[PDB]
RNA sequence: CCGGCCGGGAACUCAAAGGAGACUGCCAGUGAUAAACUGGAGGAAGGUGGGGAUGACGUCAAGUCAUCAUGGCCCUUACGACCAGGGCUACACACGUGCUACAAUGGCGCAUACAAAGAGAAGCGACCUCGCGAGAGCAAGCGGACCUCAUAAAGUGCGUCGUAGUCCGGAUUGGAGUCUGCAACUCGACUCCAUGAAGUCGGAAUCGCUAGUAAUCGUGGAUCAGAAUGCCACGGUGAAUAC
């Protein structure tokens, strides 16, 4: 029903959001599916190095977007919206939806 | 076209997307720029290997 | 009883399961015969079942996704031979001296920076 | 022949061929707008277009219809 | 190299016929990289001889090989003058590429319709021994016990 | 026969046989062999009379040969005469499209020369 | 409605977190008994397994006062600042790096296969309608394993051309169009019709590559309103030779 998504860089905060989020809900609920690892995002950048000519000297870069989702089916709303508002996410980007 | 309103050119043709050049924010280089960190080669790499940029990582696949 | 083997060459999964009986190759949910067989693989897919039993001796199930021709082919060969325990491994014997059991970890190179594919650097004039 | 479906012409440029046209061809009016185009409502008209140091007078006739303003004006200088 | 032993796996036996020499010809007659044009060439080609000299099919053009295999290579060697036209042994494995690679040529520089045909007209005229390729393999037999004291 | 033309396209298939004639493409043969309702394959030469009226009937209704020729020809002295700058380019000889002058733009000036 | 689409399940591919494994480790032989070397077994992977990042003390008064900062000097009613147009795209020549060809291992027509990695909100833009076309209207879905870009080409199954300046080859050029943008003339990209140069493997000389390498065949991304044969990046087919 209410289905989960968090956003994060790194890969070891987003494991342990997902583990607060999953024992918080297992708390105040039950049904829960656990978190999905999903594809993980890899953006990819390449950039010239020198301030003048030297073409060849060039540096590759990478960002890890680690993505995360949870769902939960509970029928009580009053554990759902207990659930929300009360946890920090860990710093890290989450999202709410039906 | 219709009737005279192609004719309304009287603006002085700066709110067109042509005109702005979309430079680098700290010091400002037509070239080498990118939309995603807003910065120029030469300063995104100082502020990667500061660790300023964060999820910034070397690419070594 | 059913038997299964992953198979895998060059980025190319696949799932073959074996078992009794004596029905035909089916890969894809289809004929291999019917998908270009005498030239796809000609002699690839049915190397396993050939040197230790004949092929009529064991229907089966195949399924490829990924790669390209020769990928389909390494990949239902490794996934054969990886999926042949009609009894114990004693065949693995064999067919290690054959070479069949191991995969090939040869890849394509990624694309280095100077250079055009993975190697060819750009000509130099003079010297 | 190409560029869209309408010829394009310049505004303080098209306040000078009504002037002229109704006071008749009185002398070549020195302008600098190269984008205007040889519409009809030029046949018996003398144009000076601008090159970068001096306007070049140019005379229009009838069969300059496809052909724009700055185009008879040579900007490449040759030995 | 300079100092590490090298040595190269064993290509596939030739689909079907299981002649290890006819997949290397294979191989060696590949441009570009498609086998699957040089298998059906080859095949074309190998069908065209057996018919035409009423041979079979797998020694067919091994007789061919075997007739226009050389047996000794001029090496370019210069000890203290200039360049001497030293011959020297030739391997087995040496002397059956060498005759492959000069069938293969041979064939390429004709132009009688397509490869199917030349191929099967160098494979007849190497069993006859009056084509190109035999041509050139008399060669390295007359430009052979040129300088043995010089190594 | 000349098929409202000069040219004699003997022995050979309809659709090259008319893409031999001048003015005239594939696309165009394409065109002219369909609505004479004739087929591709067979020769040009080796067709009947009977099919080769009609293509005479069909070709002439385009403007080709001298037609054509002396068409094109007359734009490229107006445009030389109108003084344009993209005709001031054919007095001279040199690519009028806007390519490149400095290197690559032989094809029209000819063979090289100190 | 016999489509993984719908009940369901999670075995498996797969996706992403954590672990195991390979370390000359077990044996034989060689070797001053040591280091080490050769071979064998087992093992998916045998000898830093393949690839990347990683660049010592220093040399070239090597490059950058133009990315930025900065010592010294100079201008400051102009070497500062604003605007229109032009120029950086010129062109009797030379050189560098590439793309497309000289064709039958091919060209063209029909049918028909098999991939990976990426982007998307002034953005990607289904389907349907109009157009021979570039495109136009309608315009859902999608801030993303969902929707779109996006039916990969080589490949293989049939037919044609049958060795020519050709159904190869595409430059140049004329006419007619599509589309970004205040603005396509100097000076953009793409499309339709017509013309169809040079070029039939290339002198001295010279370049890259030892395995998924080279070779050849497609796809994507950044810059960016509109632009690639360039740069970065992914996959298919896949060699020859190292005495
Ligand atoms: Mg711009
Ligand atoms: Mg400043
Ligand atoms: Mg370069
Ligand atoms: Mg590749
Ligand atoms: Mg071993
Ligand atoms: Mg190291
Ligand atoms: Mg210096
Ligand atoms: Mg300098
Ligand atoms: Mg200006
Ligand atoms: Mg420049
Ligand atoms: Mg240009
Ligand atoms: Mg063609
Ligand atoms: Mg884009
Ligand atoms: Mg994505
Ligand atoms: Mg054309
Ligand atoms: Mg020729
Ligand atoms: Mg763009």
């Amino acid at each position: 029903r209410i289905r989960i998504r968090l956003k994060a860089f790194d890969h070891r905060l987003i494991d342990q959001a997902t583990a607060e989020i999953v024992e918080t809900a297992k708390r105040t609920g039950a049904q829960v599916r656990g978190p999905i690892p999903l594809p993980t995002r890899k953006e990819r950048f390449t950039v010239l190095i020198s301030p003048h000519v030297n073409k060849d000297a060039r540096d590759q870069y990478e960002i890890r977007t680690h993505l995360r989702l949870v769902d939960i089916v509970e029928p009580t709303e009053k554990t759902v919206d207990a659930l929300m508002r009360l946890d920090l996410a860990a710093g890290v980007d989450v999202q709410i939806s039906l | 076209r219709w009737n005279a309103v192609l004719k309304l050119q009287t603006l002085p043709r700066d709110s067109s997307p042509s005109r702005q050049r979309n430079r680098c924010r700290q010091t400002g280089r037509p070239h080498g720029f990118l939309r995603k960190f807003g910065l120029s080669r030469i300063k995104v790499r100082e502020a990667a290997m500061r660790g300023e940029i964060p999820g910034l990582k070397k690419a070594s696949w | 009883n059913q038997y299964y083997g992953t198979g895998r060459r060059k980025s190319s999964a696949a799932r073959v399961f074996i078992k009794p009986g004596n029905g035909k190759i089916v890969i894809n949910q289809r004929s291999l015969e019917q998908y270009f067989g005498r030239e796809t693989a000609r002699m690839v897919v049915r190397q396993p079942l050939e040197l230790v039993d004949m092929v009529e001796k064991l229907d089966l199930y195949i399924t490829v996704k990924g790669g390209g021709i020769s990928g389909q082919a390494g990949a239902i060969r490794h996934g054969i031979t990886r999926a042949l325990m009609e009894y114990d491994e004693s065949l693995r014997s064999e067919l290690r001296k054959a070479g069949f059991v191991t995969r090939d970890a040869r890849q394509v190179e990624r694309k280095k920076v100077g250079l055009r594919k993975a190697r060819r650097r750009p000509q130099f004039s003079k010297r | 022949r190409s560029l869209k479906k309408g010829p394009f012409i310049d505004l303080h440029l098209l306040k000078k061929v009504e002037k002229a046209v109704e006071s008749g061809d009185k002398k070549p009016l020195r302008t600098w707008s190269r984008r205007s185009t040889i519409f009809p409502n030029m046949i018996g008209l003398t144009i000076a277009v601008h090159n970068g140091r001096q306007h070049v007078p140019v005379f229009v006739t009838d069969e300059m219809v496809g052909h724009k303003l700055g185009e008879f004006a040579p900007t490449r200088t040759y030995r | 190299p300079r100092r590490r032993v090298i040595g190269q796996r064993k290509i596939l036996p030739d689909p079907k016929f299981g002649s290890e020499l006819l997949a290397k010809f294979v191989n060696i007659l590949m441009v570009d990289g498609k086998k699957s044009t040089a298998e059906s060439i080859v095949y074309s080609a190998l069908e065209t001889l057996a018919q035409r000299s009423g041979k079979s099919e797998l020694e067919a053009f091994e007789v061919a090989l075997e007739n226009v295999r050389p047996t000794v290579e001029v090496k370019s060697r210069r000890v203290g003058g200039s360049t001497y036209q030293v011959p020297v042994e030739v391997r087995p494995v040496r002397r059956n590429a060498l005759a492959m690679r000069w069938i293969v040529e041979a064939a390429r520089k004709r132009g009688d319709k397509s490869m199917a045909l030349r191929l099967a007209n160098e494979l007849s005229d190497a069993a006859e021994n009056k084509g190109t390729a035999v041509k050139k393999r008399e060669d390295v037999h007359r430009m052979a016990e040129a300088n043995k004291a010089f190594a | 026969a000349r098929i409202a033309g000069i040219n004699i396209p003997d022995h050979k298939h309809a659709v090259i046989a008319l893409t031999s004639i001048y003015g005239v493409g594939k696309t165009r043969s394409k065109a002219i062999l369909a609505a004479a309702g004739i087929a591709e394959d067979v020769k040009i030469s080796e067709l009947s009379e009977g099919q080769i009226d009609t293509l005479r009937d069909e070709v002439a209704k385009f403007v080709v040969e001298g037609d054509l020729r002396r068409e094109i020809s007359m734009s490229i002295k107006r445009l030389m005469d109108l003084g344009c700058y993209r005709g001031l380019r054919h007095r001279r000889g040199l690519p009028v499209r806007g390519q490149r002058t400095k290197t690559n733009a032989r094809t029209r000036k000819g063979p090289r020369k100190p």
